């Protein structure tokens, strides 16, 4: 039985007649006792403020604790090339787990908005004394291009 | 048996009879709406082949289906994030509840954020979260908005609702003592403010009792969040089905690719690889199609949730049964693991009485119609009241208007009209 | 990028068509992506086997594209139903629904064409220049409780007036715009004042 | 009713369960659609004679 993975000491207890051990998905998990855990893998994302704005990029490894391999660790994985700032700005590039990036490349926690406390009290109200006429633009698609495909000509030609 | 449609009753309908309630009930009902689902990313090359170069080569010569599937899953994930943002991130400011909780007897501690820091969640939100229980190229992308941030959005919306009514949903928040807010809401459903200003203590007690009934229902009665649990179960079932299908023979000599490669010569190895690739690719197509359909359904549900937030929460809705059964008063949002919970506060008539009506009054050879309300008589005494509550008033020229003589109106009666 | 939604729709459609064209020239496990060379090189059994393989692959690609188009068409139909509803109660009338046709109190809307969609210019009312006033649920006069017919009782510090909810139009308290619905012994927050009788 | 089909489909996978689950979900959804549309009330009122 050939494969790729990390050999680890196993705390589980086998039986003399048992040689392999398979978890859910009927894949090899433990072999005679040593546990088989495949080495770390995941996706790689690139955070950039656009080519025109800057030529600097940051690399995000998701679901990978890249301490083994400007380093920041988030619930979404780990980030390389960004300086962690403790400020609160509006999100520009959504990284994940409440963390965003903005342009040097900085990483921070999302600012949910301006925080204000209404002066709430009995026998007091706030009444406007002026009005504003505001025009707001909303865009809604109504239709798309009508495309017809002849399967006989497409498949055969 | 044969199911019964409900209680069978006959309503006493007469051409001169009405039933007007003499009492009311403040009922709080719960509505559950999914907002988003788990963001799952599938690496097609890793799923189909599992870090084998030759299977990857046969896959890339096969076509570019992997790019299409990755694009579809990425679009699904971005759609989920947009759904969460549109439902929750609506208000542009984070409103904070003042420390002095003087709401005219209306208790709100069960839905307000708890100062004891239970992840900045209300006690009802804590029960809602506790009630629902949540390796081959399959990854779960975390949501952009964390649970705490969702809780902060809900708390900000709730604080703006209490301290400002519907004003903060249309511009800058304006403070209001929350009693005249209830009076305004009663005015919206057709009840004069005097009903509130007479029975404020009873209304507050009924509202607190209704909140407590919701407390008990969430604490004891289970399966109150069946929709979110069903969505999670369907997603888990689909993912598990894909995982199980990863280990299908598909007509090949083995379901393990590595065993095939270490046992069989390259021509026969690659034809078995082709069979496995066809099967796994078909399974992944099926999974992606179901995921797209489910994502469309979840997007429709999230659009509905955003509409409910904007109409029921940020204002008072005149739509019937859109924000709960009965005349809707207000709504409170609560965060859920993959959705939202709406606590709809509504007005329900009760304690009805019979009355005799007449369309108009013929006085001095003139027909008098009510400005607002209805003419009702108990015994031999005639009065005018309002439609949703029994508040009889003496018929007077101020609250009645004259239109023509009393010869063309059908059902007009003879009565005196007081002239002050 | 003001019209980014329509641009996204047309880009998605163009990407789908381009992917279909690219998949047309894919090998699909055969010897070549061109069928004429297969005809001119192989004997009829092997030729029909490769043709069958190419037919299966292209049929799968076409079904995938058709399914994606059906899903996108359903989404566009939902968006168009939403657009028709917005036109119906925002251009053909005024909508009392909150945030359906703009942020604020909707006044009216204007539709404009767009290459594959519609654009609504929502004219809405937004309050501004808020000022703080002192209020009371009712007014006690002659041992009776007066409530406003429409509006709210406010005070600027010395005198009490009645105004409307969305704008500041202070008016003297009068029996014409106020109604009596009881006494002053039950209303919480009652304030003594006089009501002018004309 | 051919045993060879079962023999060649047991190794093919569990697509039959997927299709049956999809159809069952569709059927439950139609029942729910009718239930939601038509049962807006819990009392069967009758017109007076
Ligand atoms: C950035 O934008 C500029 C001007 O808008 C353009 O000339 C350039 O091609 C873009 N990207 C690069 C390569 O800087
Ligand atoms: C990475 O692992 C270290 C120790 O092995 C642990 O302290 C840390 O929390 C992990 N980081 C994450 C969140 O993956
Ligand atoms: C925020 O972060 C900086 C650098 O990461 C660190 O000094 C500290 O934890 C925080 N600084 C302040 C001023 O709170
Ligand atoms: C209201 O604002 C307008 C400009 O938008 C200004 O001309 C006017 O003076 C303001 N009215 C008051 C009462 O301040
Ligand atoms: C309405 O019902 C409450 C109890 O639910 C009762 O205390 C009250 O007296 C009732 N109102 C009238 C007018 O009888
Ligand atoms: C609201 O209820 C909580 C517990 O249910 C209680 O501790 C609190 O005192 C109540 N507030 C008021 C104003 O009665
Ligand atoms: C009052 O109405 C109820 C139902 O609407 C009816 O059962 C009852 O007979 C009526 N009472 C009188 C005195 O007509
Ligand atoms: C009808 O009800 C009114 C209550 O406003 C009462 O004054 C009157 O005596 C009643 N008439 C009869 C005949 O019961
Ligand atoms: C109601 O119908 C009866 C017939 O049973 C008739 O005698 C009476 O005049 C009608 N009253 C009105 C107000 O229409
Ligand atoms: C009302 O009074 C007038 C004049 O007395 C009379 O002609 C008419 O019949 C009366 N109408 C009814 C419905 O009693
Ligand atoms: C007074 O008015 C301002 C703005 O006009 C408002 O934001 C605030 O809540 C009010 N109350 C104060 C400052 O006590
Ligand atoms: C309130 O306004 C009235 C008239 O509008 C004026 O007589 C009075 O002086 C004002 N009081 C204050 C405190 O501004
Ligand atoms: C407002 O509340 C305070 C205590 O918070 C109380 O002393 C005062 O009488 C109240 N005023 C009104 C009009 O309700
Ligand atoms: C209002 O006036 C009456 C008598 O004129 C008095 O009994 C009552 O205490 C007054 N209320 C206030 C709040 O001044």
């Amino acid at each position: 039985l050939t494969g790729t993975g990390v050999l680890t000491e196993s705390n589980k207890k086998f039986l003399p007649f048992q040689q392999f051990g398979r978890d859910i998905a009927d894949t090899t998990d433990a072999v005679r006792i040593l546990d088989i855990t495949p080495c770390s893998f995941g996706g790689v994302s690139v955070i950039t403020p656009g080519t025109n704005t800057s030529n600097q990029v940051a690399v995000l490894y998701q679901d990978v604790n890249c301490t083994e391999v400007n380093v920041f660790q988030t619930r979404a994985g780990c980030l390389i090339g960004a300086e962690h700032v403790n400020n609160s700005y509006e999100c520009d590039i959504p990284i994940g787990a409440g963390i965003c990036a903005s342009y040097s490349i900085i990483a921070y926690t999302m600012s949910l908005g301006a925080e204000n406390s209404v002066a709430y009290s009995n026998n007091s109200i706030a009444i406007p004394t002026n009005f504003t006429i505001s025009v707001t633009t909303e865009i809604l698609p109504v239709s798309m291009t009508k495309t017809s495909v002849d399967c006989t000509m497409y498949i055969c030609g | 048996y044969t199911m019964s449609l409900g209680a069978e009753n006959s309503v006493a309908y007469s051409n001169n009879s009405i039933a007007i309630p003499t009492n009311f009930t403040i009922s709080v009902t719960t509505e559950i709406l999914p907002v988003s689902m788990t963001k799952t990313s599938v690496d097609c090359t890793m799923y189909i082949c599992g870090d084998s170069t030759e299977c990857s080569n046969l896959l890339l010569q096969y076509g570019s289906f992997c790019t299409q599937l990755n694009r579809a899953l990425t679009g699904i994930a971005v759609e989920q994030d947009k759904n969460t943002q549109e439902v929750f991130a609506q208000v542009k400011q984070i409103y904070k509840t003042p420390p002095i909780k003087d709401f005219g007897g209306f208790n709100f501690s069960q839905i307000l954020p708890d100062p004891s820091k239970p992840s900045k969640r209300s006690f009802i939100e804590d029960l809602l979260f506790n009630k629902v229980t949540l390796f081959n190229g399959l990854t779960v992308l975390p949501p952009l908005l964390t649970d705490e941030m969702i809780a902060q959005y809900t708390s900000a919306l709730l604080a703006g609702t209490i301290t400002s009514g519907w004003t903060f949903g249309a511009g800058a928040a304006l403070q209001i003592p929350f009693p005249m807010q209830m009076a305004y809401r009663f005015n919206g459903i057709g009840v004069t403010q005097n009903v509130l200003y007479e029975n404020q203590k009873l209304i507050a007690n009924q509202f607190n009792s209704a909140i407590g009934k919701i407390q008990d229902s969430l604490s004891s009665t289970a399966s109150a969040l069946g929709k979110l649990q069903d969505v999670v179960n369907q997603n888990a079932q689909a993912l598990n089905t894909l995982v199980k299908q990863l280990s299908s023979n598909f007509g090949a000599i083995s379901s393990v690719l590595n065993d095939i490669l270490s046992r069989l010569d390259p021509p026969e190895a690659e034809v078995q690889i082709d069979r496995l690739i066809t099967g796994r690719l078909q399974s992944l197509q099926t999974y992606v199609t179901q995921q797209l359909i489910r994502a469309a359904e979840i997007r429709a549900s999230a659009n509905l949730a955003a509409t409910k937030m904007s109409e029921c929460v940020l204002g008072q809705s005149k739509r019937v049964d859109f924000c709960g059964k009965g005349y809707h008063l207000m709504s409170f949002p609560q965060s859920a693991p993959h959705g939202v919970v709406f606590l709809h506060v509504t007005y329900v008539p009760a304690q009805e009485k019979n009355f005799t009506t007449a369309p108009a009054i013929c006085h001095d050879g003139k027909a008098h119609f009510p400005r607002e309300g209805v003419f009702v008589s108990n015994g031999t005494h005639w009065f005018v009241t309002q439609r949703n509550f029994y508040e009889p008033q003496i018929i007077t020229t101020d609250n009645t208007f004259v239109s023509g003589n009393c010869d063309v109106v059908i059902g007009i009666v003879n009565n005196t009209v007081y002239d002050p």
